[PDB]
């Protein structure tokens, strides 16, 4: 919500859903979230930010390995 | 539970078990003892200082019989000793009750030395730790044999375990001849343990048995406080 | 119980203790077999002995039936207790369905043991390889090899050992049909493989042929320097 | 000493219809010289088209029944369909024969449909042996019960006698006639008649009362 | 590093990575929600496939008249737990002739779970079980993990993008013990929705929803029936 | 490093790191406590309320191990019902073969040694659980037992464990348990907990307080609303 | 920040690859080379770079100027499986 | 150095079974398409000798009348697959006098498929299809190493099986028959093998609802060869 601030922010956000699915991260992966959530916005060319934004930050700052995987559930 | 089921022991790159190595060199820390046989007898003897005046020396033990004319002693740790002991007074007993006779002594070292070698094989243990004298005169002739880690066995006319035995066997080679007498081999038995002994040896700073044809028994500190009398 | 996996999968899908053993297959002695249509012959090549001890104990060609002999490479020791479970094997299929075994059963049952083997617990798989040659009933000879992963494999003609390969490309660059026409012939091919592989000169090779309705035959050291005599004569005039 | 086995009476008896089948029985229960109950049916509804019958051995009819009814589940999860009859009959022949060496003390007659609307009707022995069969009686009274329908149902015996198929009122009358004809003379035979109709659509029941010796 | 190989080994912060490895498996599959009413239980699950030609995955499994469940996972341990409770279903059955209370089913789970989580050498078991059962106390819907710690609940949702389904569910979860199937189910089809991409929905092959009722047996349903239940709902808003 | 991996090495200065990793994993648990009163011993358990889609009276943390014994836990939920799943079996084995009510003293010695059992292997981890026991005799009066992860057992007129263990047993001591009849315990022991664990750390709080003693007949049983609801009126009062 | 993944890859990557280092090389024109891609599954640039100067010099060997498919299958077996006993990736996988 | 052999992934999965989903790709190709006409069936052989005997290697097997079997990857580990799939059906037969459905088998082996452990050792590394008609008309499965198995329609496995599954969705309808089914497959075969096709680097095998299930020879294939 600080880092947050500075931005284009849509009313699009739900930090205690972004914060309740992103447990055992510090302020600096918390502010990671945020930057990179700013930068695929302006990959998809758009100016403000929305919840998929995060959603998609999330997975980077996490930063997985692929290889896959779909033959679960 | 159940065990790891691998040896910890292998072979080096320079073909060497070490670990039984080391546990030579554990037997080489251990305290000094000999033993010598002449001509009715063996006769063996330990060297057992308390660490204070606060033990019983009367309490424990380094001398031990296995049977009516079989007794033993090591240079070593403690309780490693006091296990193959047990198994060595169990084997006696199913010897006797298939044969319904003592036992032979190198009958005994068979089994005892199977025993050892055997566990330095089997999965999971750290070997013994401890080296044996063994006496007794079965069919007349006594016999002397000495143990290893390894589990060999020999046949020495006389020798000596423990620290020092590399100046202890010198000694007994300028000392011992073939023919002896039982007090004669208590007198350099004496001598020997008094190559590297304390200042004071006492009747208790030692423990001596001996075999005859009578068959093997345990001193006392009278007489054996009347041995270490007359002495040096 | 020594229960320990020891058959893994590599990072990048193999099984290290199998390709290891392969080594330890490719530096087994050299071993030739061919089959004919009315005999079949094969050898073993470098005996490398001390020129002065016996060896039928060092013999590494046995049968497990009349019609079925059996050589290998690789270490000798692994391969005789697999050698003696397919005698209890192949005599139990008599004691079993009344036919004599066929090859083809034989060797599925030879790399059936072998797989489930390097499945198995606590285990390094066998480093041996074997060729199988049986003269079946109906008289169709045919042969197979084992890889020590346990994939059996028809040929018509196969070399294994140190220094296969290049053998492989002389077989493949001598074998026609005509060349399997004489007998004498075909075991003149197998003396031209041998003596085309790695010196030998006579007293490290060993052949032994099958007829197809015989048990089998080993030759004394005078029929190899004969058809050897014979080769060199025969490449002398053709110089 | 301790005998294990005792016996309980009861009478089963089914007949192969042609769309149909029906499975009938008394629900007497009882041993010695003296009666526990006037209420127990030896009817058995497995699916909507397979019902059995199970005499003899009391205890053992109710563990049977129980270990069939675990053993349909059983199937049904680990196929995604219901069994049929061939293989209700295919299965539980290897239960029996499971413990040859200590057997059941039970008679088992199994009626139901096939696949294709007809009816089917299989007679167990004690160890796990069978057959197909257009009509068989179990229990005490078996033996006064099987010739009569061999002479109607089978037209055995008869001279110039035509064959028309079995209605199923006709069977209705010949199963409530033949009980009775039962029932005067056997004393296991009960004091009610349950009996079961599988058709194409369902499962019916009725209950007729008999004499009560 | 070296404190993330066996399960045995307790972290210096006291909290083994084998077990929060396995809560990752629960997550790399897909999601399914389920809740209940005061009267009935309704679980609805998400299929996914590979190709267009080959079949979809299902997720929902038959396992009593009265005991429905859903997994997420692997499919290995989920039939491997299947079989089990299948078989506590019905030896239970067979004994005391009742059908058995789900809370002291779901006990026996995580008693049979904890198990291969202390010893050596042994993996826990990937698997979400969303459970939904009758006692004689009505609907029961309990959610499983890896780490055997069973929880009571009124709706959760497991899976991929889970969490937004819980947003749902708790914007909505008042309403739920009120309303009967016909809205109670497209309220969870409502929740479903929310956790798609922004083109694709509910396509009548990629769904399924399992109902028990109260006078009504645990029923499949599963792409036509589903379409009687996929009809009547609105439109996705942008 | 290398040292602190099995449950069968010791430190270089002696001791074992994975018993006292899994004492650490105790502190992340919330908070057990529970005092004897003069007549009887009374259970006090907050349960953190984590959403709202919870249904109350879910995973509860209090359990009940014979007709008297009681059992309150903290650590991993699931080891804690493992464990109470083998003492209730073997106060079963006790009944089975004796034929009467086991006693403490034996109870948490049985279960002790059963801790201590996973304490000396490679194969096996210890527990990361940490529970109290206590019930009433009328023979031999009211109980109180605790039990660490080591397994290693004590008599206690008191006892606290979770998160705030000594911010929680600081205040316990200022009560006078040697001569209340636990009337007042259930209000005092709802308090020392009311003031503790906070609206920063948590969102809500859920009570939950068993309760034994002759007044309940010597069996074992939860407390009922309206004395629970006496203690919450009892709540708001810690404000001033 | 950035947590950038570098791995084999897939087959049209390797593909690529190939038409990266045998662009500009003398050869018989009506190869392909996902064939080779096949017979590639787990391998580098590098590795691949190592097939293509590797066949280069199998067409240098006896006396010709273009290489060929069956130059490209004698490049294969001994970079791959003839120095596929040393091979130097499956423990940095795992990066251990 | 070494992990333990049932170790989780940070990402989540395992070690050793997705190590077996990279082991399968070194096998031959193979291609199986559903038919309501009928499933058909192809594989290549992967020859490497002259002296080599063509015959004796084979990838169809089949299980019952109605059963028949493709695999990949590693070749001398299926066998035991194949007998444990075989003797389940003459257990089904055996004691319910009917045919085990082709589901029903996939899944028997599939509990199969993961059981090995440190006690009483490794996954398999095959990849199967299934071809069978049971009641419901034609099927085909395709399992895992893992042991997840799936209805498909037209699978491809192999070296390959990206590609030709590429190039298969474009060519694969609902109405398709079975003599184009053949000659489709075999075109797309023509396309993605070394060698060239001739009567010896492949064969096939179909399965009918009216017939039992067929293996084709080196007589009734050339036709399709000739006739691609």
């Amino acid at each position: 919500q600080i880092h947050s601030r500075k931005m284009n922010v849509s009313p699009d956000v739900n930090y205690e859903e972004l914060a309740r699915c992103t447990d055992d991260f510090n302020g600096a992966q918390c502010k990671a979230v945020c930057v990179e959530a700013g930068m695929i916005a302006l990959r998809r060319g758009a100016t403000e930010l929305t919840h998929e934004d995060y959603m998609e930050g999330i997975l980077e700052v996490q930063a997985k390995k692929k290889a896959n995987l779909q033959y679960y559930a | 539970e159940r065990g790891y089921s691998f040896s910890l022991t292998t072979f080096s790159p320079s073909g060497k078990l070490v670990q039984i190595e080391y546990a030579l060199a554990a037997v080489a820390g251990g305290a000094p003892s000999v033993g010598i046989k002449a001509a009715n007898g063996v006769v063996l003897a330990t060297e057992k200082k308390q660490k204070s005046i606060l033990y019983d020396e009367r309490s424990v033990h380094k001398v031990e019989p296995i049977t009516k004319h079989i007794g033993l002693v090591y240079s070593g740790m403690g309780p490693d000793y006091r296990v193959l002991v047990h198994r060595a007074r169990k084997l006696a007993q199913q010897y006797y009750l298939v044969y319904q006779e003592p036992i032979p002594t190198a009958q005994l070292v068979q089994r005892v030395a199977s025993v050892m070698q055997e566990y330095t094989q089997s999965g999971g243990v750290r070997p013994f730790g401890v080296s044996l004298l063994i006496c007794g005169w079965n069919e007349g002739r006594p016999y002397l044999f000495q143990s290893d880690p390894s589990g060999a066995y020999f046949a020495w006319k006389a020798t000596a375990m423990g620290k020092n035995y590399v100046n202890g066997k010198t000694f007994l080679e300028k000392r011992y001849n073939e023919d002896l007498e039982l007090e004669d081999a208590i007198h350099t038995a004496i001598l020997t343990l008094k190559e590297s002994f304390e200042g004071q040896m006492t009747e208790d700073n030692i423990e001596v048995g001996i075999c005859n044809e009578a068959g093997f028994r345990r001193l006392t500190p009278t007489e054996v406080k009347d041995y270490l009398a007359a002495i040096a | 119980s020594y229960d320990r996996a020891i058959t893994v999968f590599s990072p990048d899908g193999h099984l290290f203790q199998v390709e290891y053993a392969q080594e330890a297959v490719k530096k087994g002695s050299t071993a030739v077999g061919v089959r004919g249509r009315d005999i079949v012959v094969l050898g073993v090549e470098k005996k490398s002995v001390a020129k002065l001890q016996d060896e039928r104990t060092v013999r590494k060609i046995c049968a497990l039936d009349d019609n079925v002999c059996m050589a290998f490479a690789g270490l000798t020791a692994d391969a005789r207790i697999v050698i003696n479970r397919a005698r209890v094997e192949c005599q139990s299929h008599r004691l079993t369905v009344e036919d004599p075994v066929t090859v083809e059963y034989i060797t599925r049952y030879i790399a059936s043991l072998k797989q489930r083997y390097t499945q198995s617990n606590g285990r390094r798989p066998f480093g041996i390889s074997a060729l199988i040659v049986g003269f079946d009933f109906d008289g169709t000879p045919r042969l197979y090899q084992t890889d020590p992963s346990g994939t059996y494999h028809a040929w018509k003609a196969n070399a294994i050992g140190r220094g296969a390969k290049s053998v492989r490309e002389f077989l493949e660059k001598n074998y026609t049909d005509e060349a399997i026409e004489t007998d004498d012939l075909t075991i003149k091919l197998v003396i031209k493989a041998l003596l085309e592989v790695v010196q030998s000169g006579g007293k490290n090779i060993e052949l032994a042929v099958m007829r197809r309705d015989q048990s089998l035959k080993i030759l004394n050291p005078e029929e190899i320097e004969k058809y050897v005599a014979e080769i060199e004569k025969e490449k002398e005039e053709n110089e | 000493r301790f005998s294990p086995y005792v016996f309980n009476g009861g009478t089963i008896l089914a007949i192969a219809g042609e769309d149909f089948a029906i499975v009938a029985s008394d629900t007497r229960l009882s041993e010695g010289f003296s009666i526990h109950t006037r209420d127990s049916p030896k009817c058995y509804k497995l699916t909507d088209k397979t019902v059995i019958g199970c005499s003899g051995f009391h205890g053992d009819c109710l563990t049977l029944t129980k270990i069939i009814e675990a053993r349909l589940k059983m199937y049904k999860h680990s196929n995604n369909k219901a069994m049929t009859t061939g293989a209700i009959a295919a299965m539980l022949s290897t239960i029996l024969y499971s413990r040859r060496f200590f057997p059941y003390y039970v008679y088992n007659i199994i009626g139901g449909l096939d696949e294709e609307g007809k009816g089917a009707v299989y007679s167990f022995d004690p160890v796990g042996s069978y057959q197909r069969d257009s009509f068989k009686a179990g229990g005490s009274a078996s033996a006064m019960l099987q010739p009569l329908l061999d002479n109607q149902v089978g037209f055995k015996n008869m001279q110039n006698v035509e064959h028309v198929p079995l209605s199923l009122d006709r069977a209705m009358r010949l199963v409530k006639d033949v009980f009775i004809s039962a029932a005067e003379r056997d004393v296991y035979t009960g004091d009610a008649l349950r009996i079961c109709i599988v058709t194409k659509e369902g499962i019916r029941e009725e209950t007729v009362s008999l004499r009560k010796d | 590093n070296q404190y993330d190989n066996d399960v045995t080994v307790w972290s210096p912060q006291g909290r083994i990575h084998q077990i929060e490895y396995a809560m990752e498996a629960v997550k790399q599959g897909s999601a399914t929600v389920g809740l209940k009413s005061k009267t009935h239980a309704v679980l609805v699950a998400l299929k996914r496939a590979q190709s267009e030609l080959a079949a979809h995955q299902k997720k929902i499994l038959h396992v009593d008249n009265h005991i429905g469940i859903s997994i997420a996972g692997l499919t290995a341990d989920a039939r491997l737990l299947c079989n089990f409770m299948r078989q506590e279903c019905l030896d239970s059955r067979f004994v005391f002739d009742r059908p058995l209370p789900v809370s002291r089913l779901v006990s026996l789970i995580g008693s049979k779970t904890q198990i291969p989580t202390q010893r050596y050498g042994r993996r826990p078991y990937g698997v979400g079980l969303l459970i939904a059962g009758y006692d004689d106390m009505g609907p029961h819907i309990f959610q499983t993990c890896p780490s055997a710690n069973y929880f009571d609940c009124r709706a959760m949702s497991i899976g991929a993008r889970s969490q937004s389904a819980r947003t749902y569910l708790e914007r909505h979860m008042s309403e739920f013990m009120e309303c009967n199937l016909n809205e109670l189910v497209k309220h969870g089809l409502r929740a479903l929705r929310e956790t798609l991409p922004a083109e694709q929905d509910l396509t009548t092959k990629n769904v399924s929803i399992g109902i028990v009722g109260k006078d009504l047996e645990f029923t499949i349903y599963d792409d036509d029936d589903v379409s009687p239940f996929l009809e009547g709902l609105e439109e996705r808003p942008q | 490093t290398g040292y602190d991996l099995s449950a069968s090495t010791f430190s270089p200065d002696g001791r074992v790191f994975q018993v006292e990793y899994a004492m650490k994993a105790v502190e992340n648990s919330s908070t057990a406590i529970g005092i004897r009163c003069k007549d009887g011993v009374v259970f006090g358990v907050e349960k953190l309320v984590l959403s709202k889609l919870y249904e109350e009276g879910s995973n509860k943390r209090l359990f009940n191990v014979d007709r008297h014994v009681g059992m309150a836990v903290a650590g991993l939920l699931a080891d804690a019902r493992s464990l109470a799943d083998i003492a209730r079996e073997e106060a079963s084995n006790f009944r089975s073969n004796f034929g009467y009510n086991i006693p403490l003293k034996h109870l948490a010695d049985r279960v002790a040694m059963y801790v201590h059992a996973y304490t000396l292997y490679s194969a096996v981890r210890p527990f990361g659980c940490s529970f109290m026991l206590g019930s009433y005799s009328v023979n031999d009066g009211a109980q109180l037992y605790m039990i660490d992860p080591s397994g290693v057992s004590y008599g206690y007129w008191g006892c606290a464990i979770g998160k705030a263990r000594q911010a929680a047993k600081t205040e316990i001591e200022k009560l006078q348990m040697k001569e209340m009849t636990c009337r007042d315990i259930v209000k005092e022991v709802a308090k020392i907990i009311y003031i503790v664990h906070d609206e920063v750390k948590d969102k809500a709080f859920e009570l939950e307080l068993s309760w034994v003693g002759e007044l309940t007949n010597g069996r074992h049983e939860i407390v009922p609303k309206d004395i629970r609801e006496e203690a919450e009126k009892y709540a708001k009062e810690s404000l001033k | 920040d950035r947590k950038i993944e570098f791995s084999l890859p897939d087959l049209e990557g390797r593909t690529h690859i190939f038409k990266i280092h045998a662009r500009s090389m003398s050869v018989e024109r009506d190869i392909r080379f996902e064939l080779l891609a096949r017979l590639c599954p787990n391998s580098t640039g590098a590795e691949i770079r190592s097939v293509c100067t590797e066949a280069g010099m199998f067409a240098i060997r006896a006396r010709r100027k273009i290489a060929t498919e069956k130059d490209f299958l004698e490049a294969v077996n001994k970079v791959i499986k003839s120095y596929a006993k040393f091979s130097a990736t499956p423990r940095y996988m795992t990066y251990n | 150095y070494d992990r333990g052999v049932n170790t989780f992934s940070p990402e989540g999965r395992l070690f050793q079974v997705e190590y077996a989903i990279e082991a399968i790709k070194l096998g031959s190709t193979a291609i199986g398409i559903q038919t309501s006409e009928g499933v058909c069936l192809a594989v290549e052989k992967r020859i490497t000798s002259p002296l080599m005997e063509p015959s004796s290697i084979e990838k169809i097997v089949e299980i019952d009348a109605h059963i028949g079997c493709a695999m990949s990857g590693l070749i001398a580990d299926a066998k035991t697959l194949i007998d444990k799939a075989r003797v389940e059906t003459q257990n089904h037969w055996f004691t319910y006098n009917e045919t085990m459905t082709v589901e029903s088998v996939t899944q028997a082996v599939s509990n199969l498929a993961l059981q090995f452990g440190e006690e009483d050792s490794r996954p398999f590394g095959v990849a199967l299809l299934f071809g069978g008609v049971d009641e419901k008309g034609p099927q085909l499965f395709h399992m895992d190493p893992s042991g997840t198995f799936v209805q498909c329609d037209a699978r491809a496995i192999g070296s390959a099986s990206e590609g030709a599954q590429s190039s298969l969705q474009e060519v694969y309808h609902k109405s398709m028959t079975l003599k184009e089914a053949i000659k489709s497959s075999l075109i797309i075969l023509k396309q993605v093998m070394e060698e060239k096709l001739n009567a010896t680097n492949i064969e096939l095998a179909t399965v009918q609802p009216g017939q039992n299930f067929h293996m084709f020879t080196k007589e009734e294939l050339e036709e399709v060869i000739k006739d691609i």
